[PDB]
RNA sequence: GCGUUGGAUUGUUCACCCACUAAUAGGGAACGUGAGCUGGGUUUAGACCGUCGUGAGACAGGUUAGUUUUACCCUACUGAU
């Protein structure tokens, strides 16, 4: 359900988090509390992994994975890899991806069916995604925004995206992700929504000083 | 614990020796010594560039 | 397509913009920290 | 109007129902009332004259089925409850104080907060 | 320094000092950040302060957009040419020096940051990390 | 005990803003310190203006140019026999 919590004392989830419907991924920084707020909200269908790639604790922009597979960029070592595969559901394909774009969870906009990807990934790119995650991939911008994947959370009830968001273009995303959207905000305001917040397609966590107007336009759509 | 390569010349680049660059294209270059920076920064060719593996590979 | 966040209730545009207009005219100020006298 | 749900943030459990929350009369207003009077140590003496607020900050409701072994175990003045499905404080029992937030002596009764505390219909959503 | 910075930071070498002018990064109309003066930054006499990567500076726009220019306003170092020794023992360095407009909270200006940026400048700042593409 | 800043203008001490900072406290030692430095100011001779004087000339008014010397001795201090 909705779920506040802080990583340290920032609210920025999604940047530190990268919870799916199989997994759970997360950094390395105490607080119990945030660790609780995935852990007694969560059986154990989804293994909750605490890991940093290429030495980063921002895992949440770096990995964009799916339900049945994980990319992780060209900067992670195999250490932090091999942590990733032995404790991990062998349903998933954990790919190292070795194209430019660093921060796959900010090229990448993903959920189990369709994935929004940002317009200057590499031609080989798509095609390994389409691959290692059996989702086809849509080039196109939130709304100029070439950052998808940060602008927009999405799951697969529901998605949402930042206010400058076009009646015209919400269309457009509602058509090719076959999802509604609604152009809501996130953390008293901040219009980064895809980090501001996780989700999955039954819970979602958001930080700790979002407010009662937001969460229930957040529990509203990503539910159905 | 991993071991890479000058991207110039084609030397085995041990940890804790060499420099890094990151080109404003985003592209990442490694090099083994200040020879073959240097030898980069002065827009060589390490096709040109005799005792590189590039010319013992390219003239086999 | 949005809603206020702070009150909730109204839809306001995707000109570039920040919660309700009675929002930011009661809670947000940015007059603070003058002697009116 | 339909009926609401009280429940607490930061954890999902539903607090309380409707059939609640007496509106009270808040403001009256003529010398005393909407000021915060603290009294000094001698003669009656008021320094501080602050003006009490607009909003309505508190939630007041009746005692509950999952307060009442809390109140039956060590029972004493005023003190903390909180969730039992969580551990953050939600606020405080009396029987003698307690006033508001707006600040008026009234029945022995116990409050609720609103921060850290939202409020839900109880049925479906308006869906806009 | 811990102005909205989620930790701390390793000493990088200072590669930029005061009235250094470095390119800006992100797309919030300025072009080149007129660096002023460094938070969290030691006295010491006519040391005069020199900001690192991942560095929140106060500083002045020079060029673009004239809603933006004549005001001081923070920033956040994202890259600097100043070669500098990660702990896993590899020097590197970018090919220019490069910030970014953020609020005295850390939360940037713009939406886009066009160019690379240091793992230590896109770790210490959330929101940096949210608008930069490539890292590293 | 330990610290007490980076700058814009001015020769300035003084003052005044900008900005960071834990903080930008006040003073003294021949108003510390020119065989330590600099020479912007003042303070020779050149010249211009304004006022004053019949005039030569005056101005603590404005402006611009204008040589800054010696230690190898005694002590002191720093090191070395
Ligand atoms: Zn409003
Ligand atoms: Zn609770
Ligand atoms: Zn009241």
């Amino acid at each position: 359900m909705a779920t506040r919590t802080q990583f340290e004392n920032s609210n920025e989830i999604g940047v530190f988090s990268k919870l799916t419907n199989t997994y759970c991924l997360v950094a390395v920084g105490g607080s119990e509390n945030f660790y609780s707020a995935f852990e007694a909200e969560l059986g154990d269908a989804i293994p909750i992994v605490h890991t940093t790639i290429a030495g980063t604790r921002i895992i949440g922009r770096m990995t964009a994975g799916n339900r049945r597979g994980l990319l992780v960029p060209t900067q992670t070592t195999d250490q932090e890899l091999q942590h990733l595969r032995n404790s991990l559901p062998d349903s998933v394909k954990i790919q190292r991806v070795e194209e430019r774009l660093s921060a796959l969870g900010n090229v990448i906009c993903c959920n189990d069916y369709v994935a929004l990807v940002h317009p200057d990934i590499d031609r080989e790119t798509e095609e390994l995604i389409s691959d290692v995650l059996g989702v086809e991939v849509f080039r196109q911008t939130i709304s100029g925004n070439i950052l998808v994947g940060s602008y927009c959370s999405l799951s697969n009830q529901g998605g949402l995206v930042h206010p400058q968001t076009s009646v015209q273009d919400q269309e457009e995303l509602s058509s090719l992700l076959q999802v509604p959207l609604v152009a809501g905000t996130v953390n008293r305001g901040s219009s980064v929504v895809g980090a501001g917040m996780v989700v999955n397609d039954y819970l979602a966590v958001t930080g700790l000083d979002t407010t009662a107007p937001e969460l229930s336009v957040i529990e509203s759509i990503f539910r159905l | 614990m991993k071991v890479e390569i000058d991207s110039f010349s084609g030397a085995k680049i041990y940890p804790g020796r060499g420099t890094l660059f990151v080109r404003g294209d985003s592209k990442i270059f490694r090099f083994q010594n200040s020879k073959s920076a240097s030898l980069f920064k002065q827009r060589k060719n390490p096709r040109r560039i005799a005792w590189t593996v590039l010319f013992r590979k390219h003239h086999k | 397509t949005l809603l206020c966040c702070n009150c909730g209730t109204p839809i306001d545009g995707s000109t570039g913009l920040v919660m309700c207009y009675d929002c930011i005219k009661l809670t947000v100020d940015i007059t603070q920290g003058i002697p009116r006298e | 109007s339909k009926v609401t749900a009280v429940r607490c943030k930061k954890c999902r459990t539903k607090l309380a129902l409707s059939t609640s929350f007496i509106a009270h009369d808040p403001p009256s207003k003529e010398s005393s009332e909407g000021h915060f009077i603290k009294r000094a140590a001698n003669s009656h003496r008021i320094i501080d004259i602050q003006e009490s607020q607009a909003n309505c900050s508190h939630f007041f409701i009746e005692p509950l089925k999952w307060m009442q072994p809390e109140l039956q175990g060590k029972q004493e003045l005023e003190g903390k409850f909180s969730c039992p499905g969580c551990s953050s404080k939600v606020g405080g029992y009396n029987w003698k104080g307690s006033r508001c937030s707006c600040g008026k002596w009234v029945i022995p009764a116990i409050h609720l907060q609103t921060s850290k505390v939202d409020q839900f219909p109880l049925q479906s959503t308006a869906l806009p | 320094s811990g102005n909205g910075a989620q930790g701390t930071k390793f000493r990088i070498s200072l590669g930029l000092p005061v009235g250094a002018i470095m390119n800006c990064a992100d797309n919030s109309g300025a072009r080149n950040l007129y660096i002023i003066a460094v938070k969290g930054s030691g006295s010491r006499l006519n040391r005069l302060p020199a900001a690192s990567l991942g560095d929140m500076v106060m500083a002045t726009v020079k060029k673009g957009k004239p809603e933006l220019r004549k005001k001081v306003m923070p920033a956040i170092v994202v890259r600097q040419a100043k070669s500098w020794r990660r702990r896993d023992g590899v020097f590197l360095y970018f090919e220019d020096n490069a910030g970014v407009i953020a609020n005295p909270k850390g939360e940037m200006k713009g939406s886009a940051i066009t160019g690379p940026v240091g793992k230590e400048c896109a770790d210490l700042w959330p929101r940096v990390a949210s608008n930069s593409g490539v890292v590293v």
